[PDB]
C-alpha cells in the first residue's frame, strides 16, 4: 500500500514543499498563479512524485484534491485564459500557453503528452470550446479539446470551493465547483 | 450556494505515466485575470 | 495548517519519491540501505522538504514515524555499524561513514551539521560510545556522542517496530523499538 | 515481545532549519550486516 497526502492552509514565501513554474510564486499567504497581465503563464506542483498505479499489480489509485481558488479579473466581460488542476508526467515543464492553458499543444489526442487536466475556462476559443461560448468547467485528456464540459458562470472574485476525486474501482473521475452564493 | 458538478470515465492507467506530477495551471492572453490558491488538500491511496 | 504524511508498505524497484544516496536501492520490496559487504554507507530520503518549524509564527510541528526494520548479519556476533533515522538541511549528502553512520563528522558538537539522529549502534567505538559496550539506541544531536543512550539487545535477522514521535509542546523526543520477541 | 523506549528533550528549532529531508542511513565497516527497511510511515503537523 502506499499513500500521499498534504494539506496547506495558509501558504509562505519560502513554499520548499512546491516547485513553481513561469509566474507562479507564494504570498500574502496565497500560491499566485499569474497576476492581472496579459500573455503569461504559471504553475505549480507538489514536490513528491506520486504513484498513481502500480505497474505489478495492475491496481490504481483512488484519490482526492480540495482546493480554493480565485479569478480576480479587471471586469467580468473580458477574462481571460483559464485554471487547470493537472496530472502529468514527474518532469513536466509549461506546454503552450494561452488557450491552451500551459498543460497541452494541440486539440487533437496527442498520447504523449500523458496528461489528464480539470479545465476552469474563461475564453471561448472557436477551434475547440463548446459552441454555446459559455464558460466552463472540462476533463481534457491528452488534448484541449474536454472529453465533457459543463457551463459555469463565473464569479469575479470570489472563492471557489472545488474537490475533485478519482474513484478506481469505477475509474470516474467527478468535479465539484461551489461557490457559497 | 451555487454549485456545478461534472463527472467522466478516464482510465488513468492507460493515460499517465506510473509516477506523476499534481499541480495547477492558470494562463492569461489578450484578456486577462490575476488567478490564485488560497488552500489545497491531497490524498492518494494506492492498493 | 501544513501537514505532510505518506504510508508505503511495499518499496518498488524504481521508488520515484525516496532520494537514494550511496548504496541505498530496492529490493524485494524492501528498502536496502546496505547490502552485507565491508565498509559502505546507504542513505535513502523522503522526496519531499518537510516544514519542521517557523520562524514566523515559532511554531513548530509536531510528528510521528513509524517504521519496521531489519539487520541480517552473517555473523550475529560480528557486526557492524548501525542505522539511524534522521532529519537534516534539504541539501543534505552523505557525511563520514563507519562509526559516524554517514551522518555526523565528530564527536564533538557542531551546530553546522544540523542534523538529529537517532541511532541504532551495533559497534562498539571506545572513543565515544557507553563504556558497557552494549549495542545500543542513542538520541543524537549534531554530534555522534548521543545525549541518552539505552542498552539493546539486536535479535538478528528479525523486524523491529520502531516509533518515533515528537511532542513540540514539551520537545520531547520518544523513541519506541519492539521485537515480536 | 521485548521493547525499549527513551526519551530526552531536544529543541528542534535551535537544531535544525525550518525546512528539512527526513530519511535513513546505515553503515558497515571491516564487520557489516544488511540494513533494510520494510515498510515506513510519517506524519507532520505545523499548526
Ligand atoms: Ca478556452
Ligand atoms: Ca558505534
Ligand atoms: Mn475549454
Ligand atoms: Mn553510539
Amino acid at each position: 500500500t502506499e499513500t500521499t497526502s498534504f494539506l496547506i492552509t495558509k501558504f509562505s514565501p519560502d513554499q520548499q514543499n512546491l516547485i513553481f513554474q513561469g509566474d507562479g510564486y507564494t504570498t500574502k499567504e496565497k500560491l499566485t498563479l499569474t497576476k492581472a497581465v496579459k500573455n503569461t503563464v504559471g504553475r505549480a506542483l507538489y514536490s513528491s512524485p506520486i504513484h498513481i498505479w502500480d505497474r505489478e499489480t495492475g491496481n490504481v489509485a483512488n484519490f482526492v484534491t480540495s482546493f480554493t481558488f480565485v479569478i480576480n479579473a479587471p471586469n467580468s466581460y473580458n477574462v481571460a485564459d483559464g485554471f487547470t488542476f493537472f496530472i502529468a508526467p514527474v518532469d513536466t515543464k509549461p506546454q503552450t500557453g494561452g488557450g491552451y492553458l500551459g498543460v497541452f499543444n494541440s486539440a487533437e489526442y496527442d498520447k504523449t503528452t500523458q496528461t489528464v487536466a480539470v479545465e476552469f475556462d474563461t475564453f471561448y476559443n472557436a477551434a475547440w470550446d463548446p459552441s454555446n461560448r459559455d464558460r466552463h468547467i472540462g476533463i481534457d485528456v491528452n488534448s484541449i479539446k474536454s472529453v465533457n464540459t459543463k457551463s459555469w458562470k463565473l464569479q469575479n472574485g470570489e472563492e471557489a470551493n472545488v474537490v475533485i476525486a478519482f474513484n478506481a474501482a469505477t475509474n470516474v473521475l467527478t468535479v465539484s465547483l461551489t461557490y457559497p452564493n | 450556494v451555487t454549485s456545478y458538478t461534472l463527472s467522466d470515465v478516464v482510465s488513468l492507467k492507460d493515460v499517465v505515466p506510473e509516477w506523476v506530477r499534481i499541480g495547477f495551471s492558470a494562463t492569461t492572453g489578450a484578456e486577462y485575470a490575476a488567478h490564485e490558491v488560497l488552500s489545497w488538500s491531497f490524498h492518494s491511496e494506492l492498493s
